[PDB]
């Protein structure tokens, strides 16, 4: 059974940041060299482990989170970082062990006049734990009077859109991410292969 | 949360939603002025509709926020700068009837045109018509109708709309707390709180008429220069005591005398420096052009042109059915898109015009980081004194030597050195009394010391005894001579073109002692250096974010406006123009005028 890998990375569409996506990935085999000899290849960044030496170890469960940010938040995808996406969309943990890929998505997720379907979470109370994911879309009181769930004075919509033009800077062009997690649990291998 | 907590929260929702507006309007506006079209102009107007409508909403939740209660500066700018009222705090009444003013006098300038006698179907347009007489002509007569004919048909049109336009700007500018419009413009330069490099708007009048007093010794011995060379080839038109003739020096108003070099030239025998043919024969084009910008900016240290920049600019004329507008303009769109918009031709002009414009989005580029609110020069006079010098180091024989453009062989003597300074002293030099007066002029009237029956009175006094200019036709006060300038119908501050030409030669003198020239400052070339490029660099990134005085400390080491580059730039001319005058009266008498007999 050959992991399937091709549903997270060559999906039509990608989930907004703040609304990441996760794919569980059990009882196959991955060739994570098949997937890194690819045309389409940017940032490829691995943390406790070696992308040279993948597919050689066993994984219980092996998780594959996508979403789509700008091209200047790449960055916010590693452990110990910070800003809007760390903080308030996707946050890795600091003893993160897997892969983070990103690629430049530009011809898929612009548009001439403006695409408005990638958004990202501007405002929270708090920053996010490790691999939390908050889909509220509650009207954020930065002031003291209460918002009674419409925006107004010190009472803003939670959500902020990219509308990913296709002549944006690098740093603002739309960037796919697929966030690769391994798990190691008290339970005979599930996930490997050459 | 304390008020300075929810205006950094408002702050934040204005950055991300002004970028957004921004972009669609500019990018709009992008579109029209390379493609001229009907649907480009709704498109252009519904989007800079949104884009207005947005600020002026943002600009009333601003003033939610008491600036007192702020302490970090760099937040109390950015709402300060959105909490400017402008015409928002007069009634709906006096601002509908303010912009409709602002609407005629800029459509009575636009369209006014003068049509030769005996003929009421030849009439001439100031673009290009009498534009080309002021400029070209040699003929006494035409050139006199060209300026009176322009000042009595157009400039009559606007003195009843200017007397209402400036009681309505005062209403405006009493009403945000300022003395009156003019102290509303001096605002530009103004800066609070900071100490050792605070400035008031007050300081501006004093700084521009102390380095002014220094210049005179230099403009009186360039104007006597200048009338005497015209002496002799007006003999029976110009007195060797008096002032120049107003419809004699070079365009509709003499705010330059550039067009007087072919009567003034010191040594008519040796040729300008024009490598417009050594581009043709190496079959230079406008990518060359702009490549070549490109390596000179690079050379100091500073970063090459976006991959966008060289997709989406405009760099050659449309050509044929597609129209555009050709005035060579440097965009930044925000989010990362940088664009100069250049109908460029293959000649020296456009090639220094191009290092002109890429010093603009190298600035641009520089404080792309800073806030949204503080993406700007540092003040009025930063952003174009950047682009000046650029042209300055290009244009060097130096320099067009070391790229291939100028020959080796090509050697300069002091003669043409005296012609080089002697036409960059009728821009440059030249436009500093016109410039100072008329906006002396603008200030006086605006704090009320100027009554409405003396407004012509006193343009022409201050035109004789400041800038050496007399009229050739009497004006009484139907007229409204400054009205026929541009920058007055159209509701722009003036003293820019002097502080940002002191600027200029602070920011080279500087820049050519990092880069360590020796010789004349004229003859400077700051390319290879990275030192230079650097201390450039640290006051390019600030933007807005700090006083204007700190970002000009950050190149000079000074913090104030200083006319001594100015006169270091031109001092071989100086003492060659002192030479010249040893047999000429220098100064001039406010009494002489060519209708006086
Ligand atoms: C300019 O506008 C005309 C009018 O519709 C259109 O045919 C043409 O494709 C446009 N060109 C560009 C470059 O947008
Ligand atoms: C001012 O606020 C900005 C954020 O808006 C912050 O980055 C900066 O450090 C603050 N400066 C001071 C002096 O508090
Ligand atoms: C601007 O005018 C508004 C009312 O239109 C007022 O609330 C605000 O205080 C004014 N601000 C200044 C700086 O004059
Ligand atoms: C700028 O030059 C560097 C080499 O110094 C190059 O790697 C980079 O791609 C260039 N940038 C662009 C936009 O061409
Ligand atoms: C700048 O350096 C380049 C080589 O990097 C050289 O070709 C050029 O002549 C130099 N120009 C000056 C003015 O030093
Ligand atoms: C130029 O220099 C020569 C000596 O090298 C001198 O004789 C001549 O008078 C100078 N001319 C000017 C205009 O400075
Ligand atoms: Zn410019």
């Amino acid at each position: 059974n050959l992991c399937p890998f091709d549903e997270v990375f060559n999906a039509t569409r990608f989930a907004s940041v703040y609304a990441w996506n996760r794919k569980r990935i059990s009882n196959c085999v991955a060739d994570y060299s098949v997937l890194y000899n690819f045309a389409p290849f940017f940032a490829f960044k691995c943390y406790g482990v070696s992308p040279t030496k993948l597919n050689d170890l066993c994984f219980t469960n092996v998780y594959a989170d996508s979403f789509v940010i700008r091209g200047n938040e790449v960055s916010q995808i590693a452990p110990g970082q910070t800003g809007n996406i760390a903080d308030y969309n996707y946050k890795l943990p600091d003893d993160f062990t897997g892969c983070v890929i990103a690629w430049n998505s530009n011809k898929l997720d612009s548009k001439v006049g403006g695409n408005y379907n990638y958004l990202y979470r501007l405002f929270r109370k708090s920053n996010l734990k490790p691999f939390e994911r908050d889909i509220s879309t509650e009207i954020y009181q930065a002031g003291n009077k209460p918002c009674n769930g419409v925006a107004g004075f010190n009472c803003y919509f939670p959500l902020r859109s990219y509308g990913f033009r296709p002549t944006y800077g690098v740093g603002h062009q739309p960037y796919r991410v697929v966030v690769l997690s391994f798990e190691l649990l008290h339970a005979p291998a599930t996930v490997c292969g050459p | 949360s304390t008020i300075e907590e929810q205006a950094k929260t408002f702050l934040d929702k204005f950055n991300h939603e002004a970028e957004d507006l921004f972009y669609q309007s500019s990018l709009a506006s992008w579109n029209y002025n390379t493609n001229i079209t009907e649907e480009n102009v709704q498109n252009m107007n519904n989007a800079g509709d949104k884009w207005s409508a947005f600020l002026k909403e943002q600009s009333t939740l601003a003033q939610m926020y008491p600036l007192q209660e702020i302490q970090n500066l760099t937040v109390k700018l950015q709402l300060q700068a959105l909490q400017q009222n402008g015409s928002s705090v007069l009634s709906e009444d006096k601002s509908k009837r303010l912009n409709t003013i602002l609407n005629t006098m800029s459509t009575i300038y636009s369209t006014g045109k003068v049509c030769n006698p005996d003929n009421p179907q030849e009439c001439l347009l100031l673009e290009p018509g009498l534009n080309e007489i002021m400029a070209n002509s040699l003929d006494y007569n035409e050139r006199l109708w060209a300026w009176e004919s322009w000042r009595s048909e157009v400039g009559k049109q606007l003195r009843p709309l200017y007397e209402e336009y400036v009681v309505l700007k005062n209403e405006m500018a009493r009403a945000n707390h300022y003395e009156d419009y003019g102290d509303y413009w001096r605002g530009d330069y103004e800066v609070n709180g900071v100490d050792g490099y605070d400035y008031s708007r007050g300081q501006l009048i004093e700084d521009v008429e102390h380095t002014f007093e220094e210049i005179k010794p230099l403009y009186e011995h360039l104007h006597a220069y200048v009338r005497a060379k015209l002496m002799n080839a007006y003999p029976s038109y110009i007195s060797p005591i008096g002032c120049l003739p107003a419809h004699l020096l070079g365009d509709m108003w003499g705010r330059f005398w550039t067009n007087l070099y072919s009567l003034t030239v010191p040594f008519g025998q040796k040729p300008n420096i024009d490598v417009t043919d050594a581009m043709v024969d190496q079959a230079w084009d406008a990518q060359r052009i702009f490549k070549e910008a490109e390596k000179f900016f690079v050379s100091v240290g500073l970063p090459n042109m976006t991959q966008g920049f060289w997709e989406n600019s405009m760099l050659t004329d449309p050509g044929n059915v597609q129209k555009a507008v050709c005035h060579p303009t440097a965009w930044d769109l925000g989010k990362g898109d940088f664009r100069i918009l250049m109908c460029t031709k293959v000649t020296m002009d456009d090639f220094l015009t191009a290092h002109h414009e890429m010093g603009h989005i190298q600035y641009d580029m520089a404080y792309a980081a800073q806030p949204f609110l503080l993406r700007n020069g540092a003040n009025e006079g930063f952003h174009e004194a950047v682009g000046e010098i650029m042209s300055l180091s290009a244009a060097t024989p130096k320099h067009l030597k070391s790229i291939g453009l100028l020959s080796p062989d090509f050697q300069e003597d002091n003669e043409t050195e005296i012609n080089f300074l002697l036409k960059q002293a009728l821009t440059i030099v030249g436009t500093l009394p016109f410039t100072y007066m008329l906006e002396k002029w603008r200030w006086m009237v605006f704090k009320g010391e100027i009554p409405k029956d003396q407004w012509m009175k006193k343009w022409w006094e201050m035109k004789r005894e400041i800038v050496g200019v007399v009229e050739p036709v009497p004006h009484d006060e139907t007229y409204c001579d400054p009205a026929s300038l541009f920058h007055v119908s159209n509701d722009y501050s003036f003293i820019r073109y002097y502080t940002r030409t002191l600027y200029q030669f602070q920011f080279q003198e500087a820049l050519c002692q990092a880069a360590k020239h020796e010789g004349p400052l004229h003859k400077c070339d700051i390319s290879n250096s990275t030192e230079a490029g650097q201390k450039l660099f640290n006051m390019l990134r600030l933007g807005k974010s700090e006083p204007w005085t700190l970002a000009l400390e950050n190149v000079v080491g000074a913090k104030n406006m200083n006319v001594r580059p100015l006169l270091n730039y031109f001092e071989p001319l100086f003492t060659w123009l002192k030479d010249q005058n040893k047999n000429s009266f220098v100064g001039w008498s406010t009494d002489w005028s060519p209708y006086a007999d």
